[PDB]
């Protein structure tokens, strides 16, 4: 079942590797070699998650656990019972979220778009593997990556927090929860201003680019236009991802004492009297 | 503070009706979203035996500017193409199709555009939207580097003219084409290319998505000082049609 | 490679627009100057300013300017009005909300009359911006998406503000008027009503902040990947529906199955954005007037998470091998 | 003419560098001397893209540009 | 005639002969399995 | 109970004096950090040398490890009828301050 | 009974055999995981215990 | 009522259809859990008390 | 029973056999992993145990 | 005659026997290894 | 058995050799660092060992 | 004949006479190697 324009737009071509092997679709969904090697992946993901709830003793969907190893083991291989399925898992989400993003890659390629989109995702996979991969790494055991639980991994990020006694206190911290806020606002105002010009009240006629530039001039005194909206956005949905990365990252491997400490060096210059 | 029955208290009562108007919500978002492209067709065009399990929304009406009418959605395609040079390649739905002649002349694959209206876009006063820079009073370049009078560079590293003028938007101060003045050679009169298109240097003008050939075939504006929203259609997508016909190496795999 | 459309290759610059108007008269309380910034036309519009001055605007730019003069003076007479030392320490200063041991009458002057006074003049200033934002945008003939959106957030700040403290009968339960002291009282107030995490509405608030970051992000990219068609262009799509619609649509509809309209997923961002400040208002306004402890609501609901393994570093290693003796 | 304030901003970047190190030298501490660096990358850099890619190439086009602002004040 | 998939009557007929014709081969091939599985450890 | 926890470990007068007459790490009372302040805005915000480079109140080590004050501010049931009296999140920043220094 | 043939000229037997598919390996996945989070019927510790 | 077979009239079949086979394959999961959920009628465990 | 290679006339070959290699492949890597989890069928520790 | 994916009676019957020739290869292969396995180490 | 080599009439050699080719060394890859992952098989550290 | 690759039922049978002669030559090498390696260290 396809859209009424979509028919046109289906040719051939625009594939990274595979030509015409994998070269069709399965309902809405675009196949490829990437597709393929997604589904391998998400589902022995998903049924190797199955396998460790049904040993581990309990179904239901809060309390299923999933642990990495113990720090003992080091950066070697651990029991599968004891940690090694968590390594497994990580290994086959990782392989899945490249897949993903390859795939994007060859729908952009084959429709004659750009490809800011899998640029995008790349941020988040990056902030992923930093999470369970370059810190655990340079900290020197795989048993310092998060749990696989929907309630689990939040104690984990509680108790991080407080291994440095103030987690509010770090810089990073405070300028990715700064570009958190200013994104979903500058998203809040994109949204209800273009709604409102395309939506005016009974009876009116719609409106035009102009009449949402002259409103906010008109609000507060500046209009960013409606191209360099969306350049705003992108950059701080990307700064907010890359600087979360960084203050996770800085914490473990960089400073080991507590983070309210660390601005001695203001409150300690040589300027003071 | 009490509990109605076993453990259900104010909060549990807030979660439950949460979860209702969340469910309502949903169901108001998605059908929101189905004023264009449906009803579902197969691939031989006719309507399918399947058609999901959120019925049509009902329908709404916009009162446009300048006295060009109402719209009412959903409605019928008024954008649909009429007759297009494409082949199956399978007896069954799921496959790709095949180009007939020219996919670029065509208007096929990644060099489609759609059948708008064939008139300019207004801004608020009632003047077309996109003027030529030499009858733009009181407009000048403020920064960058000046594009006309460089040549300009094909795909292929070819020279096929010089940057004769530019098109602006005179309601936001923005440049949206580029004029170019063909040389015997490789064609005759001017074509447009959009800014989103061209790498300006210091020298020259580089186009990468098409080669030298395919500049005479370009599509033309009727008139000299105006340009329609289906001749942009038409000029931009057959620009964008070249990052993949433009060469073979470019439609089949990299590896 | 292709121009990615991130900046501007070159700038062109004409006469200032000065607005549309109606029969309103919008023109007659609308500055005259505008300038020109090259350094912010690499992104957006170069042209600053005009701004419109009613008379909601004046009063709420007076009456906050107040609050952060009264704010100001407080925490420069903290500290003996020593400018060097106002220097110092202006991170670490604060005004601080009353005293627990007053209720809610009104405290002296040295435990908490400055506050009430300072919260006042910052409540008349925000409803004076909201009832602003509502005027311009009745004048100018638009929807009030606008002020609904600022209303949702208006409704967080009363709950953290005003309506809990008066439920649960003290002016003590504010927040008060510092940079880390804000953050003190974030962290305090999440651990004296057991942990904040298992409170339900705001790990809901937390789902719809993630969502709409996401959300932008996609959007823009999407937006910016078309731009080569025409597409930042939004009106005129919905009004005329081009190929830039039918190639973002058919993108997403490709990669998982269902995709939007070019002016639907407007209508998805507003709902993500405006879901978050209603979900932590709620979940705010129920912590001590009904849940005291979140843990043990938690384990009473059963989503609670058991460990089986021991506590403490003796079951794991030894004090000399962690030293290396 | 942005590539001079671009050499601007990178003279500034490099100034800051060197006040950093110079107050390593004095015997202050990483962040002390980096805050006062960064500082001054931000002023410097700012005061000479402002002032010296203000003076922007002529030799007879400025007097008589100078000279047609004279003659519209003064009637004004 | 009602058709929504475009079929025939006779068509539909001599899909459903084959469908059911799977159907019991698979019912009876789950049917041993399960007498077997009882004759090894119970449930009732 | 305390100093042979784990093994056998006492105390001398090389514990806290090492080598000086003054043992180090010696607090006072600093209660007042600020001026024009009455009750709980007059101990807090300020950075102090008993505060540990944060903005939570100096008053500790005195009400605690001087006199005796509680130091639990939790509730032990799920819903609680909340009196006067009970413990706020100043008694627990209080407290924050009290295990930082710890 | 005799007209249960007509449910084809109602759905499209391609998604219906799909479908059908999915929902028989999801169900036989699911009971045969249920099997082994048990006691008496977890047939490799079973054969463990009985060795 | 001898009149019933006017709600295909209201109603399109296929939708109907589909919604019911879901709808009754979650009760039936809903009930059998609730039942494995007590002490009385979980069969596992009567299975195993009574071996 | 003997009808059955009428699916042919239903499913194209190019995406079945593309679907039943992922599906075997899935199967085999999943069902050796399952028995590389236990203790009575891990072959790797059992040749470290007998040696 | 229905035939959606547009092949005829005699190429759909060539096509099973084929399919079938190698179905019964794989599990004759299958069963000589569980047969092996259960001999190695017994499950039941 | 002697009909197999019809495959090659549904599929293109071109597109499938290099799959198989990468399939393959993944494989080896995987199957090597999985004997290099444990104690009895380990041939880097059984030369220590035994020196 | 059927064909959706374009190739004919010769050139299929000349391809899959090579890919079988290089499928034994690997499968021959793989076996030596594992009868080394388990005369080495047995497993099972
Ligand atoms: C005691 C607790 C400490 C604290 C401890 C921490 C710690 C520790 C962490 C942060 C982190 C963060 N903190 Mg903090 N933080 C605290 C309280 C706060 C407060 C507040 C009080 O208001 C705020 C606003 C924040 C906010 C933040 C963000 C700046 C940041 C979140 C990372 C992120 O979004 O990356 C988003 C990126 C991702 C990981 C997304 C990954 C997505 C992947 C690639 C795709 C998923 C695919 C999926 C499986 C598909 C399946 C679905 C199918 C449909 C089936 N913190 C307190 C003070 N904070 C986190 C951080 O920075 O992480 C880097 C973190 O770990
Ligand atoms: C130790 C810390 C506790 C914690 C304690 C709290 C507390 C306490 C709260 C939050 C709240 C939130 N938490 Mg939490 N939270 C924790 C950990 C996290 C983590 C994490 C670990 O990653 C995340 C992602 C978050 C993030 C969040 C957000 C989901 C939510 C904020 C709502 C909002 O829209 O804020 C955006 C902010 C606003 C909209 C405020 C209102 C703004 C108004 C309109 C300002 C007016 C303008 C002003 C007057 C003028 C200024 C001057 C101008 C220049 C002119 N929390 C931990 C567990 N969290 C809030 C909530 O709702 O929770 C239920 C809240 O109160
Ligand atoms: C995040 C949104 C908040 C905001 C933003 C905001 N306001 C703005 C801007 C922005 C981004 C401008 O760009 C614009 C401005 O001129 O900034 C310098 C402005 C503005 N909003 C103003 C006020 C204002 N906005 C308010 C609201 C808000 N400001 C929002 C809450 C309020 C409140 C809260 O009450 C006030 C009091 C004005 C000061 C100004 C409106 C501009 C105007 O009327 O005239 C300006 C034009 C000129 C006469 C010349 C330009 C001004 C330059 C400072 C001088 C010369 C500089 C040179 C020309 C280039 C500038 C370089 C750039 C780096 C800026
Ligand atoms: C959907 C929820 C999100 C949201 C939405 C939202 N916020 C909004 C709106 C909306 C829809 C507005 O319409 C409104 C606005 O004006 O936006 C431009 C606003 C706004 N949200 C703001 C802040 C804000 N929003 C936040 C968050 C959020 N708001 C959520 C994430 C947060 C936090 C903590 O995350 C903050 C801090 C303001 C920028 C603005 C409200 C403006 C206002 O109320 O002004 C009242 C006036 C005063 C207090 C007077 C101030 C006087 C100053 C001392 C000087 C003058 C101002 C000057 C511009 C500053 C100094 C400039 C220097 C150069 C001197
Ligand atoms: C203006 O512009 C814009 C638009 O436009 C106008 C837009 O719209 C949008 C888009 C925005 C929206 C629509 C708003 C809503 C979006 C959100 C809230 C974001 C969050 C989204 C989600 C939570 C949903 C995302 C869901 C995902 C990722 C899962 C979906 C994926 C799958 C089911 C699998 C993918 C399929 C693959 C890989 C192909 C199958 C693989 C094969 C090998 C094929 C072989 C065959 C088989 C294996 C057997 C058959 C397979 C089947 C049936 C598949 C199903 C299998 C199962 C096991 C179930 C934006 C941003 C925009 O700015
Ligand atoms: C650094 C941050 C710390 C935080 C956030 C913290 C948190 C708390 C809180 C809130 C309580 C009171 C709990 C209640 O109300 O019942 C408490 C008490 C206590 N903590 Fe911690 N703590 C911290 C560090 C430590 C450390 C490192 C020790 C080291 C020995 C410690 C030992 C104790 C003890 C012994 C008590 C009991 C006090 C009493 O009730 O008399 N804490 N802690
Ligand atoms: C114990 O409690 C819990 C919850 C844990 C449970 O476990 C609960 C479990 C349930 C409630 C389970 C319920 C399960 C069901 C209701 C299952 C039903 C299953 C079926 C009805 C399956 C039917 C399968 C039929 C098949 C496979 C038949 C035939 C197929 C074919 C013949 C394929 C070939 C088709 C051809 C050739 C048709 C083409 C013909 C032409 C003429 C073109
Ligand atoms: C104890 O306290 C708590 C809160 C816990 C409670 O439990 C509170 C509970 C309540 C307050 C409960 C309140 C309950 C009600 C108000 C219930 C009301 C119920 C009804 C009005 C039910 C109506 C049912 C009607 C039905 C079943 C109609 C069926 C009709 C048909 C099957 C025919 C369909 C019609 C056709 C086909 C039309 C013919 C078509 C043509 C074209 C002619
Ligand atoms: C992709 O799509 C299509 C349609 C083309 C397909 O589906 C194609 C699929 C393929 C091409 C599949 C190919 C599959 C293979 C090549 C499979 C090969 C499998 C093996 C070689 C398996 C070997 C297994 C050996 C085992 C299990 C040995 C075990 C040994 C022992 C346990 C030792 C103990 C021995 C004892 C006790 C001796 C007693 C033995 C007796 C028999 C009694
Ligand atoms: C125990 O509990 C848990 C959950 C852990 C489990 O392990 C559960 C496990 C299951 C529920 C397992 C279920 C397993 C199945 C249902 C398996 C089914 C397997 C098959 C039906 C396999 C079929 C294989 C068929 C093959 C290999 C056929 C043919 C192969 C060919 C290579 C032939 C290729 C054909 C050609 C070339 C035809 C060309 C002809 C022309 C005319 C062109
Ligand atoms: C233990 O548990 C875990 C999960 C850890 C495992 O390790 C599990 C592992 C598995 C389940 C593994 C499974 C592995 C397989 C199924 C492997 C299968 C491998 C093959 C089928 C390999 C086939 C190789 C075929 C080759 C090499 C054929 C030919 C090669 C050539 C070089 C021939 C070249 C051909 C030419 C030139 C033809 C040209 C002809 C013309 C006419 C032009
Ligand atoms: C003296 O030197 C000069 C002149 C330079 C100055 O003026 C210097 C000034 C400064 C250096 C100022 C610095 C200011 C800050 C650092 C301010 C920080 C402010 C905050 C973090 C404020 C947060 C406010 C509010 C919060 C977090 C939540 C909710 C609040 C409210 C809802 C407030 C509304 C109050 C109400 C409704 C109660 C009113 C009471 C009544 C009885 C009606
Ligand atoms: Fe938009």
């Amino acid at each position: 079942a396809l859209l009424s324009f979509e028919r046109k737009y289906r040719v051939r071509g625009g594939t990274l590797i595979g030509g015409d092997l994998f070269d069709f679709w399965v309902g809405p969904f675009y196949v490829g070699f990437f597709g393929v090697t997604t589904a391998f992946f998400a589902l022995l993901g998903t049924i190797l998650i199955f396998w460790g709830a049904s040993q581990q003793g309990t179904f239901n969907p809060w309390l299923i656990n999933i642990a990495p190893p113990d720090l003992s083991y080091g950066l070697g291989m651990a029991p599968l019972m004891e940690g090694g399925l968590w390594q497994i898992i990580t290994i086959c989400a990782i392989g899945a979220f490249v897949s993903w993003a390859l795939r994007e890659v060859e729908i952009c390629r084959k429709l004659g778009m750009g490809y800011h989109v899998p640029f995008a995702f790349s941020v988040a996979i990056f902030a992923y593997v930093t999470l369970v991969v370059f810190r655990p790494l340079l900290m020197g055991a795989w048993g310092h990556g998060f749990p696989y639980g929907i309630w689990s991994h939040l104690d984990w990020v509680s108790n991080t927090g407080y291994a440095y006694l103030h987690f509010h206190y770090n810089p990073a911290h405070m300028l990715a929860v700064t570009f958190f806020f200013t994104t979903t606002l500058a998203l809040a105002l994109h949204g209800a201003l273009v709604l409102s010009a395309a939506n005016p009240p009974k009876g009116e006629e719609v409106k035009g680019p102009d009449n949402e530039d002259t409103f906010f001039r008109d609000f507060i005194g500046y209009s960013i236009g409606t191209l360099g909206i969306h350049r705003v956005g992108l950059l701080l949905a990307l700064n907010a991802g890359f600087w979360s990365a960084v203050c996770i990252i800085i914490s473990g491997p960089v400073w080991t004492k507590g983070w309210p400490e660390w601005w001695n060096w203001w409150l300690e210059m040589p300027i003071w009297p | 503070e009490e509990t109605f029955f076993g453990n259900f208290d104010l909060a549990s009562l807030s979660l439950w009706l949460f979860y209702g108007f969340f469910a309502l919500l949903i169901y108001y978002l998605q059908t929101e979203n189905m004023r264009e492209g449906y009803p579902l067709e197969d691939e031989d065009g006719n309507t399918a035996a399947n058609q999901g399990p959120f019925p049509l929304p009902k329908e709404k009406t916009f009162k446009l500017q300048h006295g060009r009418g109402e719209l009412t959605l959903p409605g019928e395609d008024v954008q649909r193409r009429d007759n297009l040079a494409l082949r199956k390649t399978a007896h069954g739905n799921g496959f790709p199709m095949e180009p007939t002649g020219d996919p670029m002349l065509d208007g096929v694959g990644p060099a489609s555009w759609s059948k708008r209206r064939d008139v300019p876009e207004l801004d608020a006063h009632g003047h077309p939207k996109i003027v030529p820079m030499s009858a733009a009073e009181g407009f000048g370049v403020s920064a960058g580097t000046d594009p006309r009078g460089l040549p300009v560079m094909a795909g292929d590293g070819e020279i096929v003219g010089l940057v004769s003028d530019m098109w602006i938007d005179e309601a936001e101060q923005l440049v949206r084409y580029l004029e170019l003045e063909l040389d015997p050679e490789w064609g005759d009169g001017k074509r447009l290319v959009q800014r989103q298109m061209v790498r300006i240097k210091s020298d020259r003008v580089k186009v990468r998505s098409i080669y030298g050939k395919h500049f005479k075939n370009v599509p033309k504006t009727k008139s000299p000082n105006q340009v329609t929203l289906l001749e942009e259609d038409k000029i931009m997508a057959y620009y964008a049609g070249g990052t993949l016909y433009a060469d073979e190496s470019r439609l089949e795999p990299q590896l | 490679p292709e121009y990615q459309n991130i900046f501007t290759q070159v700038q062109v610059q004409g006469p200032a627009e000065l607005g549309v108007d109606n029969e309103n008269n919008l023109t007659e309380e609308r500055t005259t100057g505008t300038g020109f910034s090259q350094l912010i036309g690499w992104i957006g519009n170069a042209q600053l300013g005009p701004i419109y001055l009613g008379w909601f605007g004046i009063i709420s730019l007076v009456t906050g300017t107040l609050w952060f003069n009264i704010v100001g003076f407080n925490m420069l007479s903290q500290v003996g009005y020593s400018i060097p030392e106002f220097i110092r320490q202006l991170f670490w200063l604060a005004l601080e909300p009353p005293s627990p041991e007053y209720g809610l009458r009104m405290p002296p002057l040295d435990d908490g009359g400055w506050f009430i006074i300072a919260s006042f003049f910052l409540l008349v200033s925000v409803i004076s911006w909201w009832l602003r934002t509502y005027q311009l945008a009745e004048m100018h003939k638009m929807g009030k998406h606008v002020a609904w959106a600022f209303a949702a957030a208006i409704w967080l700040f009363l709950v953290l503000g005003l309506f809990r403290p008066i439920l649960m009968g003290s002016w003590s339960e504010a927040v008060p008027y510092g940079i880390f002291p804000h953050l003190d009282w974030t962290t305090a107030f999440s651990i004296r009503y057991g942990n904040l995490y298992y409170n339900p509405f705001h790990a809901l608030s937390i789902v719809f902040l993630y969502g709409s970051v996401l959300l932008f992000a996609m959007h823009g990219a999407t937006i910016l990947a078309v731009t080569r068609f025409g597409g930042d262009r939004e009106l005129e799509q919905i009004y005329d529906r081009g190929t830039a619609s039918e190639r973002a649509g058919l993108f997403w509809r490709w990669t998982m199955g269902f995709n939007a309209t070019m002016e639907g997923i407007h209508r998805w961002a507003w709902w993500f954005a405006v879901l978050t400040p209603i979900t932590g208002g709620i979940g705010i306004l129920l912590t001590g007037t009904v849940v005291d402890n979140w843990f043990l609501w938690a384990v009473e609901h059963n989503f609670a998470p058991d460990y089986t393994q021991d506590y403490g570093y003796e079951a794991y290693t030894t004090y000399d091998g962690f030293l290396g003796r | 003419d942005m590539t001079c304030t671009i050499t601007c901003w990178g003279i500034g970047v490099l100034l800051g560098i060197m006040t950093t190190v110079g107050l390593m030298v004095v015997g202050w501490s990483f962040l002390q001397g980096a805050f006062m660096g960064v500082l001054a990358w931000l002023i410097v850099g700012g005061v000479l893209a402002v002032a010296v890619c203000g003076k922007d190439n002529a030799e007879q086009i400025r007097a008589e540009m100078a000279a047609a602002r004279e003659r519209v004040r003064g009637a004004t | 005639d009602l058709s929504f998939t475009g079929l025939t009557d006779e068509q539909a007929q001599e899909l459903h002969s084959v469908y059911m014709s799977g159907l019991w081969l698979f019912s009876a091939v789950a049917v041993v399995a399960h007498l077997a599985t009882f004759i090894w450890r119970p449930w009732f | 109970g305390h100093v042979y926890a784990n093994a056998e470990v006492g105390v001398t007068c090389f514990t806290c004096h090492r080598g000086q007459a003054v043992p180090s790490e010696v607090w006072y009372r600093i209660d007042p950090v600020t001026e024009n302040t009455s009750g709980w805005a007059s101990v807090q915000n300020r950075a102090t040398s008993l505060s540990q480079f944060t903005s939570l109140p100096s008053d500790a080590l005195y009400q605690y490890l001087l006199n005796y004050e509680q130091i639990a501010v939790h509730d032990l049931e799920s819903r609680v009828e909340t009196l006067p009296g009970d413990p706020t999140w100043q008694n627990t920043e209080r407290t924050y301050s009290l295990m930082n220094y710890f | 009974m005799s007209k249960f043939y007509k449910i084809w000229l109602i759905f499209d037997p391609r998604r219906v055999f799909v479908a059908q598919g999915v929902f028989l390996f999801l169900l036989a996945a699911m009971i045969h995981l249920v099997l082994l989070s048990t006691e008496h019927f977890n047939w490799f510790e079973l054969a463990a215990a009985n060795a």
